[PDB]
């Protein structure tokens, strides 16, 4: 009986984490996503500055 | 020969040789005078039982701890104690080993100097050192920066380290611990119908709080889902029968860490005393104290406390900062594994306060440069 | 007995699943950072070039 | 054999093998010693960090330049300095190479007699020789003419030159330079909030102004724009978060230099001693440094100073004189790419002070013919 009862803490510890786990690396690439769009913005603002550099 | 690394502790004495990997006798600290008569003639009663001999016997007796925070109040009682660390539970002498004891930060002085005294005078050992809680579990995580949070049994103290050079204006210590976690789920079992009273049942209900509570990770949703399902009551089986079942006790008992004003201190949570001593330090060690924070003792043990902790300090510092919570499985005996890593070195064995230095200049000697 | 061994078996499990978990999280945060490097050197030339230009 | 071409300077070391384009190693003069106490044992802790080491444990240090202006205050720091630019940053031992220092005009003596027994008897160098720090700019530039207004971190001089020969009358040395700059930074960013006080967030405050401030065209019109928009407000994170916004300040910490009674100096600013040094040349060469005024140092790198000056010197001079002002891109490094210049040539190659001669005549020998 001991073991079965340090056996499902261990478990629901380790389901909690994952859980924790999960939700940290899913807000973090949508951080990764937010700054991707924000330097492929200031890219095609200067690659029309390249663009119009091509006539200048 | 090798060296004693004892750990006094407040709840729970843990000793052993230096240079392994656990302690080798872990048991309580208590000392308990029996109350009742005795009839029985010749049953060979003794006087009082110590350590884990009146954990058993703890029916008949009066259990009381020798140390409240930190501090040592009885002074005879403790010095029973070390007696039986010596003598039963190890079974070496002490005239033919040195000794490494353990204080928390900010304790009174003349606790430490007859501490001393007692060591030097009654024991009689060849050379003892006194080090602070926080530094040993520093060296048991093999780091070299951190900010340790030891939050122990008897009071929980925030030593902020850089690089081995500790920073005395940043240590803040509070005396909430996990003795006044016990007095108050004792206090709110009471709201069920269960009353625990005599100090043996403390020990029951330290009992309940080590194998049910835990910690929430949010405290309001956790609050209404328990006053609406019944997903979270858990049930218990006391030393006679008679279950009992825990409802929403079980997070509200440990969340006195993060709100001390439930049972009525004043001070800020561990969430925030943690922001307070980093923002104390200098504002260049800022990053390295927020990346390895360390936590350590018994009472940060409840499952889902790193966490908790994470979030809080998370929500409290600059967005830029990274925030990790460094929390080792062997968090109980963290501190007395850095005891051994330290006594065990070579560069640290003229540290030691020889006893031909105390006959010198007195049991005062722990406060000049041998600390 | 067969209890207990399920239990163990589905908490190691857990175990193993949030090493994965915490292993991927630390390989996307690199990739976070080498990203907001990226952006830190690309904002640093920008300025170069703009303090160039202003003073010739 | 090779020449080294140190170059001590006054906030960064530069230090480089003759007929080079750059110096080797480049870091701040700065030696700090431990503040805190330091509780790890065996973390081979040393007793004072040099150079670029101690910009990066400056969290726990007291950093203290060891050069205040020009002058040298503190002469075991200053020997400590140089023991390590030659062993760890170049890794060649000073007894088989020449040195040649630079040094500040109108210095003190005993700087340099006390600098050149250092280098003969410390050591043991086989030649060296100090040259004046405006000369060098002046080689560098490919010029032979020219007046050089070289504004270093120290001390600004005003060294006029023409076709080779000195004028030793017209040299205007100011002792406001980057420091104070700084250091008046520092007191005009408490207007808004931002406190810095400890001598490691001297370097904060140094960072902030090197990537942030810039010389303004015209004084009032900057300072009436920046009172009504806020296009001029630029943000920048401190080394822990909690970013800052700087407003006027940007423009306000610079203008120093054209009007040193900012910071209670009474001198007139360096728009207007680089038009007194040529006043007090001859008549007949005033076009000629008219037309070649040099730029070096470090502190003018700000953007847009290069026209700052020409509009105030324009003003100042007569109307028919033109005013050209030459800021190489490679502004900071001037005085050493010239040094390197001036070491590798052949002509220079007997001027060394040589060792047998200052055996028989003292460290007095700098002031004599071996310059
Ligand atoms: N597994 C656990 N879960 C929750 N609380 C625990 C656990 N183990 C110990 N504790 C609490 O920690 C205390 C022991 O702390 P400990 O680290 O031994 O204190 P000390 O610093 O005096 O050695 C006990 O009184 C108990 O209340
Ligand atoms: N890019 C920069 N923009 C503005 N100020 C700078 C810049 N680089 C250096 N400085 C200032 O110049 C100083 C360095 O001057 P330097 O030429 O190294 O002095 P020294 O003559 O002693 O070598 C620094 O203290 C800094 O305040
Ligand atoms: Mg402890
Ligand atoms: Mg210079």
């Amino acid at each position: 009986s001991d073991k079965l009862k340090e056996a499902e803490t261990r478990a629901e510890f380790a389901e909690r984490s994952v859980t924790k786990l999960e939700k940290s690396i899913d807000d973090l690439e949508d951080e990764l996503y937010a700054q991707k769009l924000k330097y492929k913005a200031i890219s095609e603002e200067l690659d029309h500055a390249l663009n119009d550099m091509t006539s200048i | 020969t090798t060296a004693l690394v004892c750990d006094n502790g407040s709840g729970l004495v843990k000793a052993g040789f230096a240079g392994d990997d656990a302690p080798r006798a872990v048991f309580p600290s208590i000392v308990g005078r029996p109350r009742h008569q005795g009839v029985m003639v010749g049953m060979g009663q003794k006087d009082s039982y110590v350590g884990d001999e009146a954990q058993s016997k703890r029916g008949i007796l009066t259990l009381k701890y020798p140390i409240e925070h930190g501090i040592i109040t009885n002074w005879d009682d403790m010095e029973k104690i070390w007696h039986h660390t010596f003598y039963n539970e190890l079974r070496v002498a002490p005239e033919e080993h040195p000794t490494l004891l353990t204080e928390a930060p900010l304790n009174p002085k003349a606790n430490r100097e007859k501490m001393t005294q007692i060591m030097f005078e009654t024991f009689n050992v060849p050379a003892m050192y006194v080090a602070i809680q926080a530094v040993l579990s520093l060296y048991a995580s093999g780091r070299t920066t951190g900010i340790v949070l030891d939050s122990g049994d008897g009071v929980t103290h925030n030593v902020p380290i850089y690089e081995g050079y500790a920073l005395p204006h940043a240590i803040m210590r509070l005396d909430l611990a996990g003795r006044d976690l016990t007095d108050y789920l004792m206090k709110i079992l009471t709201e069920r119908g269960y009353s625990f009273v005599t100090t043996a049942e403390r020990e029951i209900v330290r009992d309940i709080k080590e194998k049910l509570c835990y910690v929430a990770l949010d405290f309001e949703n956790e609050m209404a889902t328990a006053a609406s399902s019944s997903s979270l009551e858990k049930s218990y089986e006391l030393p006679d029968g008679q279950v009992i079942t825990i409802g929403n006790e079980r997070f509200r008992c440990p969340e006195t860490l993060f709100q001390p004003s439930f049972i009525g201190m004043e001070s800020a949570g561990i969430h925030e005393t943690t922001y307070n001593s980093i923002m104390k330090c200098d504002i260049d060690i800022r990053k390295d104290l927020y990346a390895n924070n360390v936590l350590s003792g018994g009472t940060t043990m409840y499952p889902g406390i790193a966490d908790r902790m994470q979030k809080e300090i998370t929500a409290l510092a600059p967005s830029t900062m990274k925030i990790k919570i460094i929390a080792p499985p062997e968090r109980k005996y963290s501190v007395w594994i850095g005891g051994s890593i330290l006594a065990s070195l070579s560069t640290f064995q003229q540290m030691w306060i020889s006893k031909q230095e105390y006959d010198e200049a007195g049991p005062s000697i722990v406060h000049r440069k041998c600390f």
